C-alpha cells in the first residue's frame, strides 16, 4: 500500500529479498528446449527370433 | 563318441565364433564403420549440465 | 498321445528368413519362410495324424 512510502528501508529490504530469491532460483533451475508436452506413453517390446 | 573311438567335437560340425546377437543393424560414421548410443534424456532433466 | 500330437501339429514354428544378416556379399533375396501355422477350423483339427 502507501505505508511503504514512509518506510523506504522496508521497500529496499523487500527488493533485496526478491533479488536474493531470484538469484537462488536461477542458480538451481532446470533448463530444456521444451517441457513435457506429449501425453505419457508406455512401450512394450517383445522379440521372437526368426 | 564313435565306435572307432574317434571323438566328435562341436568344432568338427560347426564354426564357433564370438559374433553378434542382433545382426540387422549397420552403423557408419562419415562412411567409417562405428557403433553409437542414443541418450533419450529423462523427464526432469537439465538439458545443459547433463 | 492325443495331447502330444495336438501340441506337435498345432504349433507356430518360426521358419526364419531365406537369406538374412549376416548375409554373404552379393545377396539379392530376402524372404520369410512359413513352415507351420496354428490350425483354424475343426475340420483341420480332425485330420491331425495320431498314428
Ligand atoms: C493491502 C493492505 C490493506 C489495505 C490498507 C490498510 C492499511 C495497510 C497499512 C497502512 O497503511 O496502515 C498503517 C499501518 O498499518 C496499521 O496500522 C495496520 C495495518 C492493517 C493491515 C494489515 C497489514 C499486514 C498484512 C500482513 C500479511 C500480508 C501477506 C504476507 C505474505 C496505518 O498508519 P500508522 O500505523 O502510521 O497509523 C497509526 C499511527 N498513529
Ligand atoms: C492493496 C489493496 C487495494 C487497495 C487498498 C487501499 C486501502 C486504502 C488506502 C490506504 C489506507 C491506509
Ligand atoms: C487486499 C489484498 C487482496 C488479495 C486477494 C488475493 C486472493
Amino acid at each position: 500500500a502507501n505505508y511503504f512510502i514512509d518506510r523506504p528501508v522496508f521497500a529496499w529490504v523487500l527488493a533485496i529479498i526478491m533479488m536474493l530469491a531470484g538469484g537462488l532460483a536461477i542458480m538451481n533451475l532446470p533448463v530444456a528446449q521444451y517441457p513435457q508436452i506429449a501425453p505419457p506413453t508406455i512401450t512394450v517390446s517383445a522379440t521372437y527370433p526368426g | 563318441v564313435q565306435q572307432d573311438g574317434s571323438q566328435v567335437l562341436l568344432r568338427d560340425v560347426a564354426r564357433v565364433e564370438l559374433g553378434a546377437e542382433d545382426y540387422s543393424t549397420v552403423a557408419r560414421y562419415n562412411g567409417k564403420p562405428a557403433a553409437g548410443i542414443a541418450i533419450k534424456l529423462a523427464a526432469g532433466a537439465n538439458a545443459l549440465d547433463t | 498321445d492325443v495331447i502330444s500330437q495336438i501340441k506337435v501339429q498345432n504349433n507356430q514354428i518360426s521358419g526364419g528368413q531365406l537369406g538374412g544378416m549376416p548375409q554373404a556379399a552379393d545377396q539379392q533375396l530376402n524372404a520369410s519362410i512359413i513352415v507351420q501355422t496354428r490350425l483354424q477350423t475343426p475340420e483341420e483339427f480332425g485330420k491331425i495324424l495320431l498314428k
